[PDB]
């Protein structure tokens, strides 16, 4: 029932600008937080960004704070990641995932329960 | 980040125990430790959350525990499908949110 | 207390933004006795309504209060020197009188409840 | 102002926690003249008592206010979804009516004066 | 509510600075009906004046409030133990009664509007 | 008249958990702040922890912030120090001392006026 | 931390001056400098506090002073009991509270 | 019309205390922020300190935060810089300049529009 | 700090373009980039502020621009008076305020 479909992967040159996106179907998109987690081709998982259910609390890993920007549209059921000034360490397959935080009116969701297909960014 | 064994070896029918030891600020301060299974070629899947809690649709063979600053995932009755890369995640605070460990190959 | 009351009503807006306490201190105090009691009670209710408006904007106990509401040039396209060094608050109120409620509704419900929910959800972390 | 008043009284507690300003703005306004003056003065006194209760909890100018008071399961052992996504504030008030004063005394004097003394002693450092 | 009212009026100033909520909760509530209405309205106006004084000092919703105003030994040259462990608030008020307005004018306009303008100009950065 | 008596010293293994304690007699225990100061066998003094008179303001040296925990019971006139995950640098004789801070209603007490016998912890 | 002389040598009847120089944030920012005497085998004792203030029960021979970012303890009329390890402490702020200096042997 | 005249330069020994000053004429001194910018003899410009128009917001470069102190008298139209504990890196020609910040009631002034003659400090 | 070319060489009548590239937090976050001209022996003078804005009394030959995290000053119609040391400044935030670049000699 839950399906997250990433789109917008491509081949970028060091210093370029990309806009990853993730589509969702199967649940109430506006009642869950969403995260981006990257896997480099030869290494393990690494958490990149987090956005709350409403879309006004945004958190980033220390490396990508000023460069990356997470955003979500709860009417289009779309999550987006704008990545400016892509360096060489940013090559990885990016997964959009459901979870990471929750509202005060819900239980704690310090985990990722639903993941996406994946989208490879080479730069 | 966290430290996870590079590989764990198991035989069918017996049990295996992967581990994830961390500092006192991530695992020893917050009871939010999750385990993920990534089969080769596909995306990760939630196996365990909140140290000991299990998502619906996951067999009781996967079990989680924590002692001090160390977390452990125990897989009983190993099967072919169990072969995968396993990663441990811990919530480390509101400044740095999520720290992952290196993968672990399970060969059955 | 009354000294200096309204004395910066012909001064520039910036010069008049340095005497706000003088006008804030002057807002609180038979059949004649009930008429005067009704006047005093209406003054109290009016002060309470103003303070409630300040409090629903995150501006309690504040005579100057900044917000997260962008200014719209449709409301006023004048430059900062024109407003603060070349206009009085009376002329300003005349200019913005037909835009006040839009600003008050952008402060009332959008900015404050959004910000307040975000502080609650950050206090969760 | 009156529009939307009490319109989330049959909604869930969470859905009703997003319209608090609508109900906060609606709390302030011969022999008949003194009866109506007494009604208006009692409304003013009631608003002031509520705001004083908020202020002695460190909750001034706040429609949602978090505290350092743990919830006791004796007061209510229900889960968060039950309360916020499956109950209304009226039912909640019916459930907790006999526990309200315990919470109000754990907010009144313990938490706030302790916290306030600690801020004073930290401001000393 | 009334329990403990003024019960630390013979205690030391420090011991009496731990019961402020007891005295703060006790400040709010025919021809006889208008006389009592006038008493109630004057109590409301008096509470509002006190809260306005607190708010123009950056002390809203605060029973203890620190400031940036240095103490002048001309006002009182007594040592901290004398004041807080060897005096009551009544004796203190008797001692400082002729210096209260100087302190209130050093809190009213200097400290708060200076600090508030500086917060605005720091919020600009 | 003032006497502070430390108890609970012992021999611990690296990573163990200990609970030092200090008893006091001769003064009003609830009107003074209390501190723990350690002397390694071959080095000088080092301040470890501080607790206010009431018991709700706790300060720690950068090394021991997450591990050590100071606490006091003003009815039993006892000060305690819980030390988890004791490393090798934590071997020293610990002194419970009176002072370090004071209330707003008292004068400054940025010093230690009364010390204790001492309690050696080897780990 | 602070820097204190390793040893100071004195003869009976004359004076001696131990020193404690620090950075501008501890001694040059706060007038809270204390000196402690630890006899061999016993626990420390407060000798001086607040740079120049002396606890009751301590002779006037022990005197304190400060100049710039440097503090000095002067012991007049040295006696046998004066032999001890002397440590200087300074209040450094509300983030890091108390910094001590290394001990100093006095041989009379 | 605008003229800023620095005075108080001299030869100081490492660890000494100096008091630089700048006089202004030609404009309303109380409606502008003022800054101190130093040029070492062989290197480029470096910003040292900033003070607001009123005189109650003071900012310093990381090196000189605890040592240097900026202050201004809007009745004498004078800006001053107290420099305690002058080290060897503090040798430079110091310029008093107009700008760096502004009030909420004025436009942004993130620049220095008027500079001074210069005053050489050797230490 | 910022990086500026050590020297730029131009001939009369043509144009020259000095540059100032910075990190993403100073130039790529704030549109407050100023250029100063310091003749040999005198004090600096404001040439450009706010990237593209010019003070009164300065010819249109001096022009400013910015692209990404890089700022550029273009001087058309070079003259003898143009010879000077040129410095770029950027507002970097409220913790660190102003960062300057190294000088640049223009030889006409
Ligand atoms: C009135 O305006 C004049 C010049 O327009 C100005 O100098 C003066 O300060 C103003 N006075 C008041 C009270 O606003
Ligand atoms: C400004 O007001 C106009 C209507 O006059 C509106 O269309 C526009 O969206 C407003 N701008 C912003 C930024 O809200
Ligand atoms: C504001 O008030 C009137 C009344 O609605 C409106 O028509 C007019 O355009 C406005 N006046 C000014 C001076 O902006
Ligand atoms: C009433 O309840 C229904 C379903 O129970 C819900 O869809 C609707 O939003 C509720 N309306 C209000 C005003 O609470
Ligand atoms: C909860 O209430 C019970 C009485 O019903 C009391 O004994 C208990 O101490 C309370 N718990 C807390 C944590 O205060
Ligand atoms: C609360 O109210 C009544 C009246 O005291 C009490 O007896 C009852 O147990 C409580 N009711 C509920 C539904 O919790
Ligand atoms: C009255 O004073 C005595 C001693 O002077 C003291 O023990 C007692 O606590 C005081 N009581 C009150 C209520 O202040
Ligand atoms: C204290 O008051 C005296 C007058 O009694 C006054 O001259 C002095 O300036 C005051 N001190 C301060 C620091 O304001
Ligand atoms: C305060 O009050 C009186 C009345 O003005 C004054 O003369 C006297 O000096 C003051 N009293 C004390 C006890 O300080």
């Amino acid at each position: 029932e839950v399906q997250l479909v990433e789109t917008g992967g491509g081949l970028v040159q060091p210093g370029g600008s990309l806009k990853l996106s993730c589509r969702a179907s199967g649940y109430t998109f506006s009642s869950f937080a969403m995260s981006w987690v990257r896997q480099a081709p030869g290494k393990g998982l690494e958490w990149v960004s987090l956005i709350n259910d409403r879309g006004g609390l945004t958190f980033y890993v220390d490396s990508v704070k000023g460069r990356f920007t997470i955003s979500r549209d709860n009417s289009k059921n779309t999550l987006s990641l704008q990545m400016h000034s892509l360096r060489d360490g940013d090559t990885a397959v990016y997964y959009c995932a459901t979870g990471g935080m929750s509202s005060a009116l819900q239980s704690s969701k310090y985990y990722f329960d639903f993941w996406g297909q994946g989208a490879l960014v080479t730069v | 980040a966290l430290t996870q064994p590079p590989s764990v070896s198991g035989s069918p029918g017996q049990s295996v125990t992967i581990s994830c030891t961390g500092t006192s600020s991530d695992i020893g301060s917050y009871n939010y430790v999750s385990w993920y299974q990534q089969h080769p070629g596909k995306a990760p899947k939630l196996m365990i959350y909140d140290v000991t809690q299990r998502p619906s649709g996951v067999s009781d063979r996967f079990s989680g525990s924590k002692s001090g600053n160390t977390a452990s995932l125990t897989i009983s009755g190993l099967q072919a499908d169990d072969e995968a890369d396993y990663y441990c995640s811990a919530y480390a605070g509101r400044q740095t949110f999520y720290i992952f460990g290196g993968g672990t190959r399970l060969t059955v | 207390v009354f000294l200096g009351f309204l004395g910066a009503a012909g001064s520039t807006m910036g010069a008049a933004s340095m005497t706000l306490t003088v006008q804030a201190r002057n807002l609180l105090s038979t059949v004649w006795g009930i008429k005067q009691l009704q006047a005093r009670v209406l003054a109290v209710e009016r002060y309470l309504r103003d303070q409630q408006l300040l409090g629903i904007w995150g501006c309690s106990g504040k005579l100057i209060c900044c917000t997260n509401v962008p200014w719209n040039s449709s409301w006023s396209n004048r430059n900062l020197s024109e407003i603060w060094d070349n206009m009085t608050w009376l002329q300003w109120d005349k200019e913005i009188s037909n835009y006040t409620q839009i600003i008050y509704g952008l402060l009332e419900e959008s900015q404050n409840q959004q910000e307040k929910n975000e502080q609650d959800l950050l206090a969760l972390d």
